[PDB]
């Protein structure tokens, strides 16, 4: 899953 | 709003469905997570000029209270509100949600 923020 | 929710399909099938070369950039679907039981996933097609077609997967987490979030900065009371927000705002995602994934 991607890392966000 | 149904159409974009594919329920219990696997990362591999979502990728089969999203990597369809006909699909524009930002084509998406929402499914349940395989790895994190009780969580969801936002799966979205993208493109790199050098590498081509690829799929980004974002885990949609659910608080105990009932809310949903990809980032704790922006929380939502329903998955339909999360989809409607990222259709208008990329706000951290690779790209804004454009197309609903076919079939």
């Amino acid at each position: 899953y991607l890392r966000v923020a | 709003a149904e159409e974009w929710y594919f329920g219990k399909i696997t990362r591999r099938e979502s990728e089969r469905l999203l990597l369809n070369p006909e699909n524009p950039r930002g084509t998406f679907l929402v499914r349940e997570s395989e790895t994190t039981k009780g969580a969801y996933c936002l799966s979205v097609s993208d493109f790199d000029n050098a590498k081509g077609l690829n799929v980004k997967h974002y885990k949609i987490r659910k608080l105990d209270s009932g809310g949903f979030y990809i980032t704790s900065r922006t929380q939502f009371s329903s998955l339909q509100q999360l989809v409607a927000y990222y259709s208008k705002h990329a706000d951290g995602l690779c790209h804004r949600l454009t197309n609903v994934c076919p079939t």
